[PDB]
RNA sequence: ACCUCGGGUGGGCACUCUAAGGAGACUGCCGGUGACAAACCGGAGGAAGGUGUCAAGUCAUCAUGGCCCUUACGGCCAGGGCUACACACGUGCUACAAUGGUCGGUACAAAGGGUUGCCAAGCCGCGAGGUGGAGCUAAUCCCAUAAAACCGAUCGUAGUCCGGAUCGCAGUCUGCAACUCGACUGCGUGAAGUCGGAAUCGCUAGUAAUCGUGAAUCAGAAUGUCACGGU
């Protein structure tokens, strides 16, 4: 596959593409503190300008391979890594104990 | 085939002042709490002689009269009919069987006080005339054919 | 959840065939392009059509509708 | 003097008795004994030692040892009752073989190991 | 009439209410308040304290009034197409349980 | 002072060229303050197969020390923040 | 000393607060067996002493063929049609109505990741701790509340006053996307749980055995193998 890796890959720019509209209008519908009348003000926010402004449809995958799956929050990288990267000592602090 | 392990009983009493009887919170810890044992292991030995007259070690100990039997049930054989094996045991094999199963009837009575339906079986060895006393018997005239099976054929 | 917390629905990109044809007679149907898209509780009794790329089914709205999808016209899965 | 320390020990603990002698008395967590605990058997266990050192009449014991379970550290009352006591004499030396209450049990849940259930509990298997 | 249904006895007075489904912390101040005893049954005491025990009957819902509207919102489901009938129609969980085979107290005979 | 370092073996080298550079200055810092292992267990999978029955043990550890200088004027702490490291050690400093 | 006897705090380096790393556990020794010999039986001290295999899942997460789509699976906004109950079951927590049928209470869990996160005592509460925010780089804390105990009530042993499967409608929280369907279990209702027998999962020592997981590429419903089953 090869319109497949180039296509997703790019929501790093697309999904937060605005980045200042997308803050300035997502806090104070958390507050209360809109009036009775302004239900409708905040909501003129970011489905018709264009739709690449929610962020359901994104994941977290290996960088060299690029699976989904044995990928955790310390490392950019997945489950086929661990047995060889620190062998070869590609991380930090990665010492067998007990 | 050889023996490895090691008979270690520890009989300690905090109060009781047994001989017998002191470590047997096994079936009576149903895999729970030890407070919720505490009126069952002494304080139904402290249950049973309140409609009674006596020390509750008395009839306890006595419970190696009528309900051990005399010879074992375990199954042999020779090139036939398998065999059952029948002699005269030391204690540790018939005073097995004059303890637990003493004890084990005790769903079949389903009365008031969880205390006093476990140790409500035991005064009945006096005269002897309870629940497993009734097996015990049995055992003796189901050995008549079996008891010439010592030496020929086992 | 899925409660009325969200009491209101003004969403205005699913809305303009829709509001302003009031005032037009109801002589089309209007075609949807999501299994998703939902509509006023004050124009009730319109025609949406489930939209997943084979055929049509016939859709009966009344008076009396409050709560969820547009998932019971055509089922979810269907009994093939 | 008598300020000594000793340290009784189940789940990972680290004790202080605060021993002088006395006449049999008894406490433990900052309470006593008939305080804190009641409602077990496990209160005068400890008495099976106590009582055949003869040290009814002659020493003080207080010793706060926290942690583990309900009955868990009464399993810790069984240890520290003469390690700060043979610090000081060499008497009851030979004379405790018979109960055996000091060796800290390493067959508590040790590791944790994948593919069974627990420790060496086994799962089931055809 | 007593409690709607003939009601046996040798059991609780709360619980004589807390009779299969609106109840008792709800009714945690009812039972208290009224100064109706829980301590003793609904018959060996005085035979009044139980006017406004019984008043509930035929305020909200009753026996005989449940079986009134048991039958309108199910016509509202099956002939009108749609899917909380079509797993009516069949018998299913209906509320998004556990789906297709093999489910526990849902489906029955 | 506190750090943020990796392991037992450079904190245990990185605390030796702090506290005997910081005495022979005229001053006085206090010595190590212990901190056990950082226990946290890991598991992964290695089996070319998916397998359940199949998982193992890892850990990455993190330690550091706390120490305090009596008179705060050391220059130990900020020209020998630069010494303090060898191949990717982070001396962070505290002024206490 | 003090304290609200929760220790504001000096002092806690000795009558310590979870140790980085460490002499670490024996063929060590005497004696009866045996060819004296491997071992095997017994005693030390001391509240510790003997442990290279089974023509079968992937020309497909790196690899690699005989034919192919070749105005095409180079076009994608895709005009919806994958569970008639009509069964055996790989069956494998839960009870046998009596320790008896419904809660807000006990000496009581409580720290880390924490610069697009974790989300107080809640004012809300029977039980919802959205505006609040003690903690914003956590010997801090948000789920912060809790442990199967006393004698727990009326009444003392039940296919039923454990019983609710389609008829929660409908209640100021992601926020442009809840028009005949969701947590919020408040118990007015609509059941099938009675010694496991035909025969077989399978238990010789820490074991047969019923108290729970906190944290992302920086948005918190990842259940048979759950950080501690205190027996």
């Amino acid at each position: 596959k090869e319109s497949m890796k180039n296509r997703e890959l790019k929501r790093q720019l697309t999904v937060a593409k605005y980045a200042k509209k997308r803050a300035e209008l997502k806090a104070i519908i958390a507050n209360p503190n809109s009036s009775a009348e302004e239900r409708w003000n905040a909501q003129v926010a970011l489905q018709k300008q264009p739709r690449d402004a929610s962020a359901s449809r994104l994941r977290n995958r290996c960088r060299l391979t690029g699976r989904p799956h044995g990928f955790y929050r310390k490392f950019g990288l997945s489950r086929n890594k661990l047995r060889e990267a620190a062998m070869r000592g590609d991380v930090p602090g990665l010492v067998k104990a007990s | 085939r050889r023996r490895v392990a090691a008979k270690r009983e520890v009989l300690a009493d905090p109060k009781y002042g047994s001989q017998i009887l002191a470590k047997f919170m096994n079936h009576v810890m149903e895999s729970g709490k030890k407070a919720v044992a505490e009126r069952i292991v002494y304080g139904a030995l402290d249950k049973v002689k309140e409609r009674g007259k006596a020390d509750p070690l008395e009839t306890f100990e006595k419970a190696l009269d009528a309900i051990a039997p005399l010879v074992e049930v375990k199954s042999r054989r020779v090139g036939g009919a398998t065999y059952q094996v029948p002699v005269e045991v030391r204690p540790s094999r018939r005073n097995a069987l004059a303890m637990r199963w003493l004890v084990d009837f005790a769903r079949k009575r389903g009365e008031k006080s969880m205390a006093l339906r476990l140790a409500g079986e035991l005064l009945d060895a006096a005269e002897g005339k309870g629940a497993a006393v009734k097996k015990r018997e049995d055992v003796h005239r189901m050995a008549e054919a079996n008891k010439a099976f010592s030496h020929y054929r086992f | 959840p899925r409660s009325l917390k969200k009491g209101p629905f003004i969403d205005l990109h699913l809305l303009k065939k829709v509001e302003v044809a009031v005032e037009k007679n109801d002589r089309k149907p209007i075609k949807t392009w999501s299994r998703r898209s939902m509509i006023l509780p004050h124009m009730v009794g319109l025609t949406i059509a489930v939209h997943n790329g084979r055929q049509h089914v016939p859709v009966l709205v009344n008076e009396d509708m409050v709560g969820h999808k547009l998932g019971e016209f055509a089922a979810t899965r269907t009994y093939r | 003097a008598t300020q000594n320390y000793g340290t009784g020990r189940r789940k990972t603990a680290t004790a202080r008795v605060f021993l002088r002698p006395g006449t049999g008395k008894i406490s433990i967590n900052n309470r006593g004994l008939d305080q804190f605990f009641g409602r077990e058997t496990a209160r005068m266990v400890v008495r099976q030692p106590l009582e055949l050192t003869e040290t009814v009449e002659k020493f003080d014991i207080f010793v706060t040892v926290v942690g583990g379970g309900v009955s868990g550290q009464a399993g810790a009352i069984r240890h520290g009752i003469t390690r700060a006591l043979i610090e000081y004499d060499e008497t009851l030396r030979s004379s405790l073989r018979k109960a055996g209450y000091v060796t800290r049990d390493a067959r508590e849940v040790e590791r944790k190991k994948v593919g069974l259930r627990k420790a060496r509990k086994r799962p089931q298997y055809s | 009439r007593i409690a709607g249904v003939n009601i046996p006895d040798n059991k609780h007075t709360v619980i004589s209410l807390t009779i299969y489904g609106v109840g008792r912390t709800t009714a945690q101040s009812i039972c208290a308040a009224t100064g109706v005893n829980p301590a003793a049954k609904i018959k060996d005491l005085s035979d009044e304290q139980i006017d406004q025990l019984r008043n509930e009957v035929a305020k909200i819902t009753t026996e005989g009034d449940l079986r009134r509207e048991i039958n309108m919102n199910i016509k509202r489901l099956m002939d009108l197409g749609c899917y909380r009938g079509l797993r009516h129609r069949r018998g299913l969980p209906v509320r998004g349980q556990r789906t297709k085979t093999n489910a526990r107290t849902r489906k029955g005979p | 002072i506190r750090l943020k370092a990796f392991d037992h073996r450079l904190i245990d080298q990185s605390t030796q060229e702090i506290v005997e550079t910081a005495k022979r200055t005229g001053a006085q810092v206090r010595g190590p303050i212990p901190l056990p292992t950082r226990k946290e267990r890991f598991t992964v999978l290695i089996s070319p197969h998916v397998n359940k029955d199949a998982r193992d043990q890892y850990e990455i550890r993190t330690h550091k020390r706390v120490l305090d200088i009596v008179q705060p004027t050391d220059k130990t702490v900020d020209a020998l923040m630069k010494l303090d490291l060898a191949a990717g050690v982070e001396v962070q400093i505290s002024l206490g």
